[PDB]
């Protein structure tokens, strides 16, 4: 056949590109950085109204300030989840200290390019990564299965992701509340989804320096959604 | 580097099927054919011998029923070598569990531990699977008489009367015809021989064309007895059934 | 064609094409500049965003208080090689209590890059490097070619549209190696070079990349307001 | 501490005119205390018999171990062993754990089922084999075994005759041994018949 | 730990255990129990070095827990009793041995009969009307040897285990807190607590 | 029989004050009754604001100093050139330590510095990595000489006021560097004439804000 | 573990105002068999190094194998191998000392005491010891073995502390290390009179001076001197 | 050294002395001989200081590994076996560990393990180790009852240890307090022994054979 | 050994062995699960192209991993018996280190994730098996009802289906299950389930196998003549 880690005339990792167009397929996830804390969230994407949708989790704690939702082969982000929440705790019990969250990013890249013929092929999901340390603040990362990851004021990853990327481009700027943010994740999320966006099929979550992480209740939510409706309906 | 030369030997098809458990079951389908029937009192184990000669020494050669253990034989129906390969590995499985917990291994424990080898070949590792399906006869004091099924693919079944090789599907439909729950070991031993005479690509069903085995508690009491018959007593109990 | 499968495979003109699909990834990669005087050496990188909202990718990695590199091509790999640069710095300083070569750091870049072009299931490093230092022998500069051929020069650029770059300095040459006790200067003629290579964007305050090595100078990298003074 | 005088027991084994003779005590203990009156250190696979003394563990192990090999031994070769060649197979096993022996004295007897011919052997921990015309002994009780054996046997003595001798052999070694005794078991071989007898003895 | 007895009747098997911890100097604790349940009509108590004691017994526990689940089939107290004495046979020549010896009182429900094994660490089995482990059996055997009986009642096998702890508390130094009695019959595993 | 360890004397004192903190330590090195240097320096600057000294065996000392400071080296290149806190280099070396506990450094590590607070702090470690933020800490040969001196004088132990008889304790009031530094000479001189490993030199590395500064004193010679 | 079978006894150095000098014998012992009357233990790497030696002989011989070998490496693609890049004194001393330090650890010591003696590229003198132990230190004099017990005391009467050593000229600081092997020959009896000097100067560069005797030794005295106590005859 | 740990109608009291000792020379008077493993656990320190040190702040990144995966507390069962298991794998290396894992939830209440270099573990309701565990025994086994009050609890576990920091020579300096309870552990401060001894013979009428 | 990356991505994203596995899932017998206010209960197809079985011997689709969970598949037969394997050690392992039995959630995750596993390490391929797990958590009354697929993901169910015909049942489920209020006891679940099994599987005699689980370890397995009970009021009912 072709070896599983050959480049293209190119000069691109087929494996990895490939690996690019099964996240395209993926249910959107969307990240907002403010300075009073960054939001993340994501559609569920149940496959039947049997399936009970409250479990299915998109949205992960890694430790108490940093989170992080996915968007491609889910399943795949399992083993790198667990790598991250093993990286976090043990910093802490090495240095007596929270892991910086670049830091903690780095080392769940340092994964992706270890497959050939190590496992046997790259990781078909990619992950947004968003947290607190008192260095530099609040951060939310972009880690694909290239290795590379980006910084990011905002990020739209999943199959409705360059119209929301395009979305966030003109809202976004270096005032926004934290309020505000948690409306735009779902206006925007309410733009891409197929169905129609309620607090079963969509989940918000967010990390603050004094609460830490946390994902959002479904009561909560369905609040923040009725918020949305009424301040379209104002003009 | 190798990977050309490597035809990938546990992959599945565009249809869900392993392609080389459905090539192996295949090659077995041209092995002479083995038949199981389980009576009240006993089991039955009868097998053809492919195309024989008149000068392949007959009392000593073995190529069809093998004593596991003292409780529990096979019938082979595909490759010779690669049964012996894998009998060799279930008689220290047996031995493994008697030295274990001394006691006889059960039946279905030893059919189980047989039938993972198998599915191993056609999940990991790169090499082609055992080109063989047993037929196993054995009894122990739990479920008493047992006849199971194995084949390429690892996946096994249990049984009152089976038959694996050439011709299954008529063989198949010629015992569920004759079959009855409450059949002895005597007219499980007719119903056997008189399958294969019919299913037989041979023009005639003769001693030194078969192989032929029982597992009774036709043993003096609370026991049990494997007869692996001779090529003499094959010869008897072919005209005793009217056959020659 | 029939022989780019892999590493392990010379065309019928005795060419290696996963090595030089390799060499590609550094051509789309961002501009990035290397030069040096006599004193001092100079790395100016030109970094490169995702979007608006994105960060712009680091350029640049220090390897030792003596030396380090920037990149252009696959951003991971350039940290697997500057790991090992960083290793083999340290095992000089810890053993030998010598700080390691630029020459035999280079030396040692060239070995690691080859055992990955001659055997099979591995695959080529997808990273140009410029790295440069100050060691016992004044100052230095090297390019990095995952081929494995390493290159000691007085300046030179790696990236897209870096040929523009490296004409210049092929004028200048006899000006800034003369550039001697004066930083500034040497990192203004670096920005001068870079800016060869521009097209449609200029060079902004989170866009531009700078590190510098020198005789009483620590290898150390300047970002943000801190090169608007070059702007 | 000594791992071959932990427990206590003996085997002893006998020729005679187209018979052999192995016999053993059933006692089980843990140095100064009887644990066990019930434990058997003769085992037979076929018409193959083995009297093992020693550690009671490697005892039951080694029983477990041939049962093991002469089972598989059977399958493959279509026949039952026999005492020459079992014989061998003891040596090598023994051997294989030259530097972490199990800590055992074995005795083989049976009668060679095609040349009629009687057979006894004995062995050391590791494996070297004593093959005897006359008598086998092993056990704590060995020296006194050795005593008693010297005297009382003469060659040719028929399976009744043979019975008394290595009874009265056994009995009187055991009572001069404290970790030996608490009743005994003999076994009268012949070529196809095997009569298996419990002795009367005293219980101290 | 110290003391553990066990005793075979006519439909059961009895087995008593002290409740005694002691670290060196302190009795930590008087009322620990020296027993785990392999399977409902299997029940293993143990006595050795500490730590290798409970650890070697949940080891023991997990497996035939695991027999148990993959064949929907309960073991007879002869196979449970083979396969924790090749363990411990195992045990005695490997870097580190389990320092263990235990009693397994079980009742075969195929042959409706009360079994009692006695192994050591060293993986030395015998099966037995009544048995101990370490001191216990100087003490105690010689008032088994003269009472006991095969067809005794469970009344009568609690009655002469008294008798037997009795004499323990009267000439053993140590104080080993009393003892923990469990029946193991037909029905299954009990624990008498009032003894 | 090979013995892998040895005993290089020495004794090391660490103090932290309000917003300061000591390191001190003499500069001889013995084997025996023997003097291999009568100026080798024991207490090293590490970076980050810490300094350093393991005490005991010079060898695992100067082992266990070297790796530490790798490890600095290896935190400012994996963490964003973040500074290494006192809290987290002793978090640090306790994994360092205990990483052979089962063939020990055998030494008495003791590092100061200041905490994020801008408080002087000294910790204390075992040879195995056993660890506690202290006060006062004295270590290696003439320890035991010194300890009970510190006690008394820095804690104020066993001192009342005056008129109340044992009911009011002497109030325990902070210290200046210059007031440390003159009860540091006073231990070392006081250890140089009882304890015949210590003497030579004293060389104490102060920690500050602004940073680290050294000060030297000759102590008796035989 | 081992034991030290064929032995070398002291090493002896100083610092003076330009460089520094190294001294030891010629001896190798078998016990109290003086056996091997001409081993050389001072092994010059360079021309600014010189590696001084004591303890198993057998060690010694591996020790200079692997100096061999490390001038060999360090010329490998090194255009400047006898300029900026040659082997400093203080590369040659870590190289040992980490060999030393982890040999140790493995339990399995080169059962030696080495001196390493040299110029560095700055003019700077260099002068440090390491041991089986890996244990390192520097001082003006450094003596290894009985050295350390009776040459140190003499050398140190010259070269007391740091600011003695530009006082100090190369014909006094050669003449104390010549007196002080005289005196190690009186009284260590695992001596010879035949030893080694090396002299490393920082402008006349390393002289090295083979076959050196003790010379001006006081015996005479020995003939007035008659029984243990008592005794006149 | 002494460390005690005691079950009661409020939760656990645990209190330990604060002395650290190599052969008859003091070392310290101010060691943390209780481990804060996390909010809601706490270990205690007797043996070796590193060991228990490590293992017991290794425990603590393990329990926070559990909570992350399983999103639930860890039960005190679980987390007193984790350690043990570990200590088990290392039995002949030389570990030198006796501690008492301390904890209250929803599930058990409150609940006590002595955890052990050996392998020991054992669940229990009173459990005291060191050197002056057998002074401290006396005090809480003559004192103990299920009913007692927060403050008449913390009170014993106080009077306990300076009764064994009294007595035994290796235990002494300070005596640390604290209080388990469902919601966490609440630390109920330092206590100079010192100071601590003349009040309470003073307030309480004991040690009249000593002169004060 | 044996490396060579047999589960890899195609240009358009998609991994061809994981993909295929399904299609092996899509051929095995149909299984169903419907949990109840106070049960779950596991239906389960029986092919009957085979007869002359000894259904006595013959392994049973519906296993027990401990005695408060069980695992159904659909595909392979041969490969779930390995995931049946690994989950019931690592469900003793469970108890032995967290002195806890296992939740649903907990099992569930497992066997997720060695199927996964197995679609990213060299030299294997894929189980083609897509399990549904039941139960009970220990202490609870909440019925517990969670599916996996070769791929890895995992998901909780009211109600679902998986195998040959599962489109079919599914549908089924979809209008007959009410959220609100679901199957109130044991009766109307089971009847629920056979009701949309028999919507599949043609015969309502030896083809039909159900399993109830109830919550502190009660399984049991229903015989052919109580199960042919429903099978015949349900009958009576649609004649109308
Ligand atoms: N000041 C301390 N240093 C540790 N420590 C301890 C002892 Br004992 C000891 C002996 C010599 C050197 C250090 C020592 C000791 O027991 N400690 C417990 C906490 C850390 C430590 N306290
Ligand atoms: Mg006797
Ligand atoms: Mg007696
Ligand atoms: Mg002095």
């Amino acid at each position: 056949d072709r070896g599983v880690s050959t480049f293209s005339p190119e000069g691109r990792l087929f494996q990895v590109e490939y690996s690019l167009e099964a996240i395209k397929l993926g249910s959107t996830a969307i990240g907002i950085a403010t300075k009073e804390g960054v939001v993340l969230g994501v559609e569920k994407r149940a496959t039947s109204p049997l399936l009970e949708s409250d479990s299915i989790e998109k949205i992960v704690e890694i430790d108490r300030h940093i989170g992080c939702a996915m968007s491609g082969l889910t399943a795949d982000a399992r083993s790198m989840i667990e790598h991250a929440r093993t990286a976090a705790v043990t910093h802490n019990l090495y240095y007596d200290e929270d892991i910086n969250v670049e830091s903690l990013t780095q080392s769940v890249c340092d994964l992706a390019l270890r497959f050939g013929e190590l496992m046997s092929r790259p990781f078909g999901v990619a992950l947004l990564i968003a947290g607190h340390d008192a260095d530099d603040g609040y951060q939310l990362f972009h880690a694909e299965p290239s290795g590379t990851f980006y910084r990011y004021n905002a990020k739209a990853i999943g199959s409705g992701s360059e119209g929301a990327q395009a979305e966030l481009l003109n809202e976004w700027h270096s005032s926004l509340t934290l309020k505000e943010a948690e409306l735009l994740v779902l206006k925007i999320l309410k733009q891409v989804m197929e169905e129609k966006l309620d607090e079963n099929n969509a989940q918000l979550s967010c990390i603050t320096k004094q609460d830490g992480f946390k994902i959002y209740d479904n009561e909560k939510t369905a609040e923040l959604i009725k918020e949305l409706k009424e301040k379209e309906a104002a003009e | 580097g190798s990977r050309r030369y490597d035809s990938r030997t546990t992959i599945f098809s565009p249809e869900g099927r392993l392609y080389q458990v459905e090539y192996a079951l295949e090659s077995i389908s041209h092995a002479g054919t083995a038949i199981g029937i389980m009576a009240s009192d006993g089991i039955v184990l009868a097998a053809e011998r492919k195309v024989t000669s008149t000068l392949l020494e007959q009392d000593t050669s073995t190529e069809k029923l093998y004593k596991l253990n003292d409780k529990i034989a096979v019938a082979v129906a595909g490759l010779t070598a690669d049964a012996e390969i894998l009998i060799n590995t279930a008689r220290i499985h047996a031995q493994n569990y008697l030295k274990t917990y001394n006691e006889d291994i059960p039946v279905e424990i030893l059919v189980r531990r047989l039938s993972d080898i198998k599915q191993g070949y056609t999940q990991h590792g790169g090499l082609r699977p055992f080109g063989v399906s047993f037929i196993y006869a054995g009894y122990d004091d739990r479920y008493g008489y047992q006849l199971y099924t194995s084949n390429p693919s690892g996946n096994y079944t249990g049984w009152k009367a089976i038959s694996v090789g050439a011709n299954t599907s008529a063989a198949q439909t010629l015992l569920q015809m004759d079959y009855k729950d409450d059949m002895k070991v005597d007219d499980a031993i007719e119903l056997a021989l008189k399958t294969l005479s019919k299913t037989t690509d041979s023009s005639a069903l003769t001693y030194d064309r078969l192989e032929f085995a029982t597992i009774r508690k036709g043993a003096n009491d609370g026991e049990v007895y494997q007869k692996i018959f001779k090529p003499q007593e094959i010869k008897d109990i072919l005209v005793k059934t009217g056959i020659t | 064609n029939n022989y780019d499968g892999d590493t392990v495979t010379f065309s019928p003109t005795g060419r290696l094409f996963q090595v030089e699909y390799a060499l590609e990834a550094i051509k789309q990669g961002s501009v990035t500049v290397g030069l040096r005087s006599n004193t001092h050496a100079v790395l100016v990188a030109l970094k490169r965003n995702a979007d608006e909202l994105s960060s712009y990718q680091k350029k640049i990695i220090k390897c030792d208080e003596h030396m380090g590199l920037s990149l252009a091509g696959l951003a991971p790999d350039a940290r697997v090689l500057s790991n090992y640069l960083r290793q083999q710095c340290n095992y000089s300083s810890l053993v030998f209590n010598r700080k390691l070569a630029v020459e035999r750091a280079g030396h040692l870049l060239c070995d690691k890059a080859q055992k990955n072009t001659q055997s099979y299931g591995g695959r080529p490093y997808g990273v140009g490097l410029l790295i440069i230092g100050y060691d016992k022998s004044g100052a230095h500069l090297l390019e990095f070619q995952p081929s494995g051929n390493v290159t000691e020069l007085y300046g030179t650029a790696i990236g897209a549209r870096s040929q523009g770059a490296k004409t210049y300095l092929e004028r200048t040459l006899d000006t800034f190696i003369k550039i001697d006790g004066n930083p500034d200067e040497l990192i203004k003629a670096g920005v001068e070079a870079i800016s060869q290579s521009l097209r449609d964007e200029s060079l902004t305050v989170d866009n531009l990349s700078i590190a510098i090595v020198g005789k009483d100078t620590p290898f150390t990298i300047y970002d943000g307001e801190a090169v608007a003074k070059y702007i | 501490s000594d791992p071959s005088s932990i427990n206590g027991g003996i085997v002893v084994a006998m020729t005679g005119k187209d018979c052999v003779a192995i016999a053993c005590d059933l006692r089980l203990g843990s140095q100064s205390l009887g644990v066990s009156n019930k434990f058997e250190k003769i085992f037979h696979y076929g018409h193959v018999f083995l009297g093992i003394t020693g550690l009671a563990t490697d005892v039951t192990t080694l029983n477990e171990m041939f049962r093991y090999k002469t089972n598989l031994y059977k399958l493959k070769e279509e026949r039952a062993i026999e005492p020459e060649t079992f014989t061998q197979l003891v040596s090598s096993s023994l051997y294989e754990r030259r530097f972490g022996p199990y800590f055992v004295g074995p005795v083989v007897a049976g009668i060679n089922s095609k040349s009629g011919k009687p057979f006894i052997a004995g062995f050391d921990l590791i494996g070297c084999i004593d093959e005897a015309k006359d008598f086998i002994v092993s056990g704590t009780a060995s020296d006194q075994l050795f005593g008693m054996c010297e005297s009382l046997y003469e060659p040719n003595l028929e399976p009744e005759d043979l019975f008394e001798t290595i009874s009265q052999a056994l009995l009187n070694a055991a009572d001069r041994d404290a970790l030996s005794g608490w009743g005994a078991v003999v076994y009268i071989i012949k070529k196809d018949e095997v009569v298996k007898r419990y002795l009367k003895m005293r219980q101290d | 730990m110290d003391i553990i007895l066990g005793i075979r009747v006519q439909d059961s098997v009895i087995l008593a255990s002290s409740k005694a911890v002691t670290r060196g100097i302190s009795v930590l604790k008087d009322s620990d129990d020296k027993t785990r349940q392999l399977s409902p009509h299997t029940l293993m108590s143990f006595a050795g070095e500490a730590g290798d004691t409970v650890q070697f017994a949940e080891y023991i526990q997990a497996n035939i827990q695991l027999y148990s689940i993959r064949e929907d089939y309960e073991l007879s107290p002869q196979a449970v009793s083979s396969f924790v004495r090749q363990e411990l046979a195992k045990s005695i020549r490997s870097r580190r041995p389990y320092q263990v010896n235990v009693l397994i009182g079980g009742y075969d429900k195929k042959k409706n009969k009360p079994e009692l094994y006695q192994i050591d660490y060293l993986g030395t089995k015998v099966e037995l009307p009544y048995g101990a482990h370490g001191y216990s059996g100087f003490y105690t055997f010689s008032l088994l040897d003269h009472h006991y009986r095969p067809d005794m009642t469970t009344e009568e096998g609690l009655d002469l285990l008294k008798l037997c702890v009795q004499e323990l508390e009267k000439r053993m130094p140590m104080d080993f807190k009393g003892v923990i009695v469990k029946i193991v019959d037909k029905d299954g595993i009990r624990q008498v607590d009032d003894f | 029989q090979f013995n892998p360890y040895g005993d290089n004397g020495g004794t090391i004192l660490g103090i932290a004050g309000e917003d300061f903190a000591v390191l001190a330590g003499d500069t001889r090195n013995i084997t025996d009754y023997s003097i291999n240097s009568r100026y080798e320096p024991k207490v090293f600057d590490c970076g980050d604001n810490i300094v350093m000294s393991a005490n005991g065996f010079a060898a695992d000392g100067d082992a266990l100093v070297k790796r530490f400071k790798n490890s600095v080296k290896w935190y400012h290149f994996d963490h964003n050139d973040k500074k290494l806190s006192i809290n987290s280099a002793a978090r640090n070396i306790q994994h360092l330590l205990y990483g052979k506990r089962f063939f020990p450094y055998y030494v008495h590590t003791i590092i100061a510095g200041l905490d994020e607070d801008g408080k002087g702090a000294v910790y204390s470690f075992d040879p195995v990595g056993s660890y506690e933020r202290e006060q006062c800490r004295a270590g290696g040969a003439a320890a035991s000489l010194i300890m009970p001196f510190l006690d008394n004088q820095v804690n104020f132990k066993n001192q009342y006021e005056p008129g109340t008889n044992g009911k009011v304790k002497k109030p325990l009031k902070y210290l200046s560097v210059e007031e440390v530094i003159k009860l540091v000479r006073d231990s070392f001189t006081s250890a140089t004439e009882r304890h015949i490993q210590v003497g030579d030199g004293l060389e104490i590395l102060i920690v500050t804000k602004d940073g680290v500064r050294k000060e030297f004193y000759e102590l008796k010679r035989d | 573990t081992q034991q030290p079978i064929v032995t070398g006894t002291s090493v002896i150095s100083m610092k003076y105002d330009n460089g520094v000098i190294i001294a030891a014998d010629n001896l190798g012992s078998y016990g109290s068999l003086l056996r091997f009357n001409g081993v050389e233990r001072l092994i010059p790497v360079g021309d600014n190094t010189v590696v001084g030696i004591s303890g198993d002989i057998s060690d010694m011989q591996h020790i200079e194998r692997l100096l061999k070998d490390l001038v060999t490496e360090n010329a490998y693609d090194n255009p400047l191998a006898d300029a900026e890049e040659a082997l400093e004194p203080s590369y040659i001393f870590e190289y040992l000392a980490t060999v030393m330090y982890q040999r140790r650890s493995k339990m399995n010591p080169l059962w030696n005491a080495i001196i390493v003696a040299g110029v560095q590229s700055n003019g700077d003198q260099f002068l440090r010891y390491v041991n089986l132990l890996g244990v390192t230190y520097s001082s003006p004099t450094l003596a290894t073995g009985f050295g350390a017990h009776m040459a140190n005391p003499l050398l140190r009467k010259v070269v007391d502390r740091e600011s003695d050593i530009p006082k100090t000229t190369v014909q006094v600081a050669e003449e104390a290390i010549v007196n002080a092997m005289r005196v190690l020959y009186y009284r260590d009896a695992r001596s010879s009179r035949n030893f080694s000097l090396a002299i490393i100067d920082k402008n006349t560069g390393l002289t090295f001076k083979k076959n050196l005797q003790v010379e001006n030794m006081k015996w005479d005295f020995a003939k007035d001197i008659k029984g243990y106590g008592t005794q006149k005859i | 050294t002494t460390t005690l740990a005691f079950r009661f109608q409020g939760g656990i009291i645990v209190a330990v002395d604060s002395r650290a000792t190599a052969g008859n020379w003091v070392a310290s008077q101010t060691v943390k001989k209780v481990i804060e493993i996390n909010p809601f656990l706490l270990g205690t320190m007797a043996g070796g200081a590193a060991d228990c040190q490590f293992w017991e702040t290794w425990l603590g990144s393990q329990c926070r590994l559990h909570e992350l995966r399983e999103k639930e507390r860890i039960s005190v069962a679980a987390a007193s076996k984790i350690l043990s298991n570990l200590v088990y794998q290392y039995k002949g290396a030389g570990l030198s560990m006796g501690t008492m894992i301390c904890g209250y939830t929803r599930k058990e209440g409150p609940t006590i393990y002595y955890v052990d270099s050996d392998g020991t573990r054992l669940k229990g309701d009173i459990f005291c180790v060191g050197s002056g565990q057998t002074f401290a025994y006396g005090v809480l086994d003559s004192n103990y009852k299920w009913d007692l009050s927060v403050e008449d609890a913390l009170y014993l576990g106080k009077r306990s240890i300076l009764a064994a920091a009294h007595r035994d020579a290796y235990s002494g300096g300070s005596v640390n307090l604290y209080h388990v309870t469902e919601d966490g552990w609440i630390y109920h401060g330092n206590h100079d022994v010192g100071e601590l001894f003349w009040k309470v013979k003073e307030e309480e009428g004991s040690f009249n054979n000593v002169i004060g | 050994g044996y490396d060579r990356a047999l589960s890899i991505f195609s240009p358009d994203g998609h991994i061809f062995q994981v993909e295929y596995a399904l299609e092996a899932v899509k051929r095995g017998t149909c299984a169903v699960g419907v949990k109840g206010k106070n049960c779950v209960v596991l239906g389960c197809e029986r092919r009957s192209t085979l007869k002359l079985q000894d259904t006595r011997i013959t392994p049973s689709k519906v296993s027990k991993i401990d005695s408060h969970v069980v695992l159904s598949f659909s595909g392979l037969n041969a490969d779930s018996r390995i995931l049946i394997e690994k989950a019931r050690v690592e469900a003793q392992s469970h108890r032995l280190t967290l002195e806890d039995p296992v939740t649903v959630e907990y099992l569930t995750r497992y066997v997720a994730g060695v199927q996964q596993r197995y679609t990213q390490s060299g030299g294997v391929r894929p189980f083609g098996v897509s399990t549904l797990i039941a139960g009970f958590d220990p202490r609870d009354d909440e019925p517990k009802l969670y599916q996996t697929e070769p791929s890895g993901i995992y998901s909780s169910w009211s109600a679902q289906t998986i195998g040959r015909n599962s489109k079919t049942v599914r549908e089924f489920l979809e209008k007959n299950y009410d959220r609100k209020e679901p199957p109130a006891t044991v009766e109307e679940c089971v009847k629920l389930t056979v009701r949309s099994l028999l919507e599949v599987v043609q015969t309502g005699a030896k083809n039909i196998e159900i399993t109830v689980v109830k919550p502190d370890s009660d399984i049991v397995a229903l015989s052919s003549e109580e199960i042919n009970q429903y099978v015949t009021q349900i009958e009576q009912e649609k004649q109308e």
